[PDB]
Order: C-alpha cells, then structure tokens, then sequence
C-alpha cells in the first residue's frame, strides 16, 4: 500500500522560514489522480487545510495563507515539500501530509483524503 | 555387514546441522518445498522442487493493472463494481459474486501447483573433482539434458497459465457487462466507453435493484421509451 | 467556504448504548462527506467516505447516513475500545473545511 | 434530472508487477507470486530424517574402521553428510 | 464507391506477431563437448545406455517443437480474427441508433 513519512526542523525561531517534507513508499507521486495535500492542527483547536500539489506544476493552497505558503515536488525522490515564509506564535501546530484521491472518467468520483502520515509538531519559540 | 533396501543416500556439504524442521534437504542447507521449482542446487534429498536454470518465475494472480478504459484505484472492497451519476448524488460499489468466481479459479490454479512434490532418495553424482572418461561425460550429459527440458517446461506452463488467467479475469468483466446490458432491455443505452445511459428517473433504490439482479424492466418503459425516441 | 458544524460535544455513554453525531453544513453539498476517527496521540483514520458507506476492516457498529446540509453518524453498541474524537470532512470545493471534532 | 449514468469498472494497485505470455511478453498486472525458491536457511534441519554427521570421517574410512571413525559403529542413518576436512589416519588403501 | 485500410488494428496485429517471432528467432543455447552419437563396433551396455538416452533426447524435444508450434499457431490465428471482430465492434458502437447490422 502507500505510507507517507515527514521530516523536519521540530523547532523555528520566529520570523524564519519553516521546511517540512514528506515522502511516499509503495506508489509514484506521478499519478494523475494523486493530489498531495498538507493540512495542520493547533492544539485544542480543529484541523486546517494549507493546499495541495500536482505532478502537473499545478498547485493550491488555503486562501487564509494568503502568500506565505509554497509547495514543491520531486519525482526522482519521491518526495513533496512545503515551506511556510513568515512564521509567528500561531503557527505552533502538529502537521500532517495527506493522500487526495481524485479519480476521472466519464463519472469523476472523490474519495477523501485516503492516506495519513504521523505528524510531527512544530513549535515556534524564541528559545533554544 | 548387513545390506538393505530403502530411502537412504550420501550428500557433500559443509553447513551446519540444526534443530529445525524440514523435507527437503540441499548442500547450501535445508529449503522450503512449497514452490514447484527451485534455484539452489542440483542435489537434493526428499519431497523437493525440481530445479530450473531461471532465478525468477512470476504466475499472475490478479487481473491487469491500467493506471490512470482505466482502474479504480479506490475500489478497496472488490475486483469489479459500480459508478453510478443520479439524482441524489454520485456512487460506487462492488460485485461480490464476478470477484468470488475469480477469487475461486485462481486460488484453484494455485492449489494444483503449490504444495505437490515428489520425492526423490538416492540418484547419481553430479559434482566431480576427478576426469576420468566416458562414463562421467555421460552422468553429465543426462543431467544437463533433464534440467534443459524442466526449464523449458518451466517456462511454458508460466506462460500458458497466465494467458489463461488474464482471460478468465477479462471475461468475468464482458460477463458482467453483458448481464447488465441484457437485464436493461430498452431503457438504457451503450455509450461505447463502459458506461449506460439510462433513459428514466433512477434512485438509489433503482441501481440497487440493477445490482441485486431484481430489476423489472416493464416499469420503467414507456418513460424510457419516450426519453429515447 | 462552506463551514461545518458538530452538535454534540463531550458526549458520555455507557457500554452497549447507542450514541449519534451530527454534521451540519452551512452551504448545501451533495452525499460528498467523510467520517473520521482519531486516537489521542494517533492519526486519523478514514471510517466513512460516501457518507453511507463503510470501508473493509470497520466494525459494524458504525454507519453513517445523511444528504444536503444533514449528516449522521451512528453507532449502535459502544465498546470500550471506541472512546476517542470523530470529526467529518467535506470534499466537494477544494478548501478542505473540517469540523471541530466530537469527545466519545 | 431525468436520466442516469450507470458505469462498469475494476480495480487497480499504486504499485504492479510485470509477467510474461504467450502474446505479451511485458503485461503488468495486479499480484503475482513467485515459483521459484532461491533462497536457503544455512543449516541442515534435522528432524524429519535421521541425518549422521562425518566430521574427519569418510564413509568408507567408517566402513573400514578407522581410529577417528569409532564413534560411527551399529549406526543407522537416512543422509550421510560428508565434509571437506575428511582426511584418513590408517594403513593406505586404493579401493579399485 | 470506396475502398481503404485501417492502421492501428493491422500495426498491433504485426506488433504481435513481431514479439512472438522475436522471443523465437534467435534465442540459441551453447553446446561444446558432449557424448559420441555415432558408433562404428558394437561393445554393449554403455553403448546402447548412450543410444537410448540420444533417442530419449530427441523424441521428447520433437514432440515439445510440434506441441509448441500448434500453440503458438492456435493463439495467433485467434488473436488475428479477435483483430477483426474489435473493429467490428467499435465501429458498431460508434454508429449507436444511426446503423443497423447486416448479418
Ligand atoms: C549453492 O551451492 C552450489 C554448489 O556449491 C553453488 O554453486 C552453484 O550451483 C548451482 C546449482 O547447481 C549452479 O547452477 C551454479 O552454476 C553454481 N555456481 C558456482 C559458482 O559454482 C551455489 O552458488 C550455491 N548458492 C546458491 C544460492 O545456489
Ligand atoms: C578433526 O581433527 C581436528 C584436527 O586435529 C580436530 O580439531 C582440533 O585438533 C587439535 C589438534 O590439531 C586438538 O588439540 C583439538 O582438541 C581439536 N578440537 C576439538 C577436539 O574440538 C577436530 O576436533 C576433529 N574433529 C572434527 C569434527 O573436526
Ligand atoms: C514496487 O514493487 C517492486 C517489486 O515488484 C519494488 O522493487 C519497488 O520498489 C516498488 N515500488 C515502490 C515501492 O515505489
Ligand atoms: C436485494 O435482494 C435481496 C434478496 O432478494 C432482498 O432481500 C433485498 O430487499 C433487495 N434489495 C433491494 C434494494 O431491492
Ligand atoms: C497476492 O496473492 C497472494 C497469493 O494468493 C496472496 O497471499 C497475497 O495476499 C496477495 N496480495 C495482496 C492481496 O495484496
């Protein structure tokens, strides 16, 4: 089956640029009905979407993120990256990279987000 | 000394004896029995597979795989099913009968090969340190000529079994498709690309009656019959 | 956006009970609603993706009904082992919005 | 909404597996399993047959009688596993 | 009145039937040193154990070469008609309402 895996930085001082990764073992990142999506949660709050990329060049991301969100995709490796610009105390959260499944046809047919990964927390301090 | 008949034989080897379990034993060590053929060795003692000069020999079991006329990744219930586009939304579903007979033929083809070895006790010589003549190029020549045509057999029966499978696993598909094109008679039309349009009012309760080979078709005729002319 | 909203909240039930969750869209959508499950400390796993249809492995306790701005979660008989938060998924615009998840 | 769209389909794997044919020598399919063992545990299991051990003894030195093959006397067996380091530690002999 | 050919269905065909022809032709295994096949006196039991074995060889590997090429013949012809009866159906569907078959 396909499992998703995250990597990155635990810890970003403020107004820095956080990195977070993730990595597909048991498919290709190739697939035309593979839309990979990264979604977040504060703690004691509900569970928010950032935006998804394509193997298309296409991508798109939650409107409240207005411009301080980017996603990138790499086929040789098989990896998805997101990259957050301006970071500030609300952006302490537990992130997750997720598995859209869009199917086509004559019938399009949505399934969800099918496939998790753990998340990691990210923590946003100024200490060391 | 006392001289008897039965199931005993000599082996060269430098590996390790054990506490396992096992019936077929090899100069590299004892090997499982399950598969019908093997890559080891030549030599062998007990119920053990038939030796091949190929490392790999893959038997499908499983239907073609067509990423994204194409497959429904999504589908995690069944081989075959359903999408369906009506009125109260959009839907899909599996066939449990076409995904069991296919599930049923192929585990029978398995059955008939995994786990069906013959035993073999005492044979001749195949390794030598020594030239000697006539005799040894002959024990070579057999044993060259038997592995040369289980190969062969090999090969053929893994490709004769897999032609047969992935038809079996298309024809279920065309059985399917053909069963419900028959079971809507006139009020549905083929678009050509594995789809039917259905010229009346379907509900949900509708495609399940299509699905549970229940479906009167009388009904529903007049207002296909006006929908379609 | 189309905001989703959870009715109950903290909800305590017994052992062998029947318990039920609600989700109410703010914009209408049509069948496209998932229902999830998540452990304390645990990603979620998908229960629901039609909103009326179960996938492989789930017990059958849990079903899920709904349309429109209405859905339903269900479960007849609660076991201790099912003590965590449930939240649902809409999927029919590309925002992604979730809802604010239920305590069992 | 006065008709409906009913489509046919199966299933498909992220990943696949490439087999052979008669027609399709490159055909990828779902599942496939593999006919031929290639590997081996590294010892000789014991249990169903009864397995004698020669270390520094041939067969026909315990045949024979050699000084090192004493412990192999009245003994039964189902395989006769020879090793490497066999040598002999008697009279020379030259069986024809 | 008209008349033409049809690409794709006649390039899988030869594509086919170019594979089958490949995985045939060509495909040679290497023999140096092996037993003696022809004799000039007759000595006795190894002799005829080597013409039996010879003759084991070459009756079994007659019978492989005829079975193989009736298989191989049976599916190509069938594949061949299947050809046909694709184009036949894809054109039929092609013409839903508009086209009625002759027989
Ligand atoms: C197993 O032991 C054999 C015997 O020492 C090794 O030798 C191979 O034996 C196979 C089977 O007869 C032959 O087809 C190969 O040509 C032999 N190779 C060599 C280099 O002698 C063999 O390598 C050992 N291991 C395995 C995994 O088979
Ligand atoms: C086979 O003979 C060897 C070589 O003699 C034995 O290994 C050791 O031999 C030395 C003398 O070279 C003795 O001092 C050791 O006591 C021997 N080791 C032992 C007894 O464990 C070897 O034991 C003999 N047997 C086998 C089965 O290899
Ligand atoms: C797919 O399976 C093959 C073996 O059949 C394996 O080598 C390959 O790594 C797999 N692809 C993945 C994990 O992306
Ligand atoms: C499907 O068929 C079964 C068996 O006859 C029947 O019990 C059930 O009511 C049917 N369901 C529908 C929706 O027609
Ligand atoms: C592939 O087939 C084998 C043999 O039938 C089976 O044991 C295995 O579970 C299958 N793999 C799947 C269904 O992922």
């Amino acid at each position: 089956e396909v499992q998703l895996l995250e990597s990155g930085p635990g810890l970003v001082k403020p107004s820095e640029t956080l990195s977070l990764t993730c990595s597909l073992s048991g498919g290709f990142v190739t697939r035309n009905s593979y839309y990979l999506s990264w979604v977040r949660q504060p703690p004691g709050k509900g569970m928010e979407w950032i935006g998804y990329v394509h193997h298309s060049g296409e991508t798109k991301y939650n409107p409240s993120l207005k411009s301080r969100v980017t996603m990138s995709m790499d086929a040789s490796k098989n990896q998805f990256s997101l990259r957050l610009r301006s970071v500030t105390a609300a952006d302490t959260a537990v992130y997750y990279c997720a598995r859209d499944l869009v199917e086509g046809g004559y019938i399009p047919f949505s399934y969800g987000l099918d496939v998790w990964g753990l998340g990691t927390t990210v923590t946003v301090s100024g200490a060391s | 000394f006392k001289i008897r008949s039965g199931k005993s034989s000599i082996m060269r080897s430098d590996a390790p004896i054990g506490k396992c379990k096992s019936e077929c034993i090899t100069p590299n060590g004892s090997i499982p029995n399950d598969k019908p053929f093997q890559n080891v060795n030549r030599i062998t003692y007990g119920a053990c597979p038939r030796y091949v000069k190929q490392s790999t020999l893959k038997l499908a079991t499983g239907m073609r795989n067509v990423p994204e006329e194409n497959g429904w990744e999504g589908m995690v219930d069944g081989w075959y099913g359903f999408r369906w586009q009506n009125s109260e939304g959009r839907g899909q579903a599996a066939d449990l009968k076409s995904t069991q007979a296919a599930i049923d033929q192929i585990n029978g083809i398995l059955n008939r090969l995994i786990g069906k070895t013959n035993e073999k006790f005492h044979q001749i010589e195949k390794e030598f340190s020594e030239v000697e003549g006539r005799v040894q190029d002959l024990e070579k020549y057999v044993e060259d000529t038997k592995i040369d045509l289980w190969s062969y057999n090999a090969e053929l029966l893994v490709a004769l079994i897999n032609q047969h499978t992935i038809d079996l696993t298309d024809s279920e598909m065309n059985k399917l498709f053909e069963k419900t094109k028959k079971q809507l008679r006139e009020n549905a039309e083929d678009m050509g690309n594995g789809c039917f349009k259905i010229y009346h009012k379907c509900d949900n309760a509708c495609i399940g009656s299509i699905r549970n080979e229940t479906y009167d078709h009388n009904v529903y005729r007049d207002e296909a019959l006006n929908n379609r002319f | 956006d189309i905001q989703l909203t959870q009715s109950p909240s903290s909800l305590s039930a017994s052992v062998g009970d029947r318990v039920t969750i609600t989700c109410r869209a703010s914009q209408g959508i049509r069948n496209d609603l998932g229902w999830y499950q998540q452990k304390p400390g645990k990603a979620p796993e998908r229960l629901i993706y039609a909103a009326s249809s179960s996938l492989p492995g789930v017990p059958s306790r849990f079903r899920g009904s709904g349309s429109g701005t209405e859905f339903t979660l269900t479960i007849s008989s609660l076991q201790p082992e099912d003590s965590a938060t449930y939240f649902c998924l809409q999927y029919h615009n590309y925002p992604r919005t979730f809802g604010p998840g239920t305590k069992v | 909404n006065s008709t409906a769209t009913l489509c046919l389909g199966h299933h498909a794997v992220p990943n696949g597996t490439i087999v052979k044919t008669i027609t399709n020598d490159r055909i990828e399919v779902t599942n496939a399993t593999e006919l031929v063992q290639n590997s081996s545990i590294g010892e000789i299991c014991g249990s169903p047959h009864q397995i004698l051990d020669g270390g520094n003894c041939t067969l026909i030195d315990a045949l024979l009688g050699d000084p090192q093959c004493d412990g192999f006397q009245n003994k039964e067996w189902d395989l006769f596993v020879e090793r490497s380091r066999a040598n002999s530690n008697c009279y020379p002999y030259d069986v024809p």
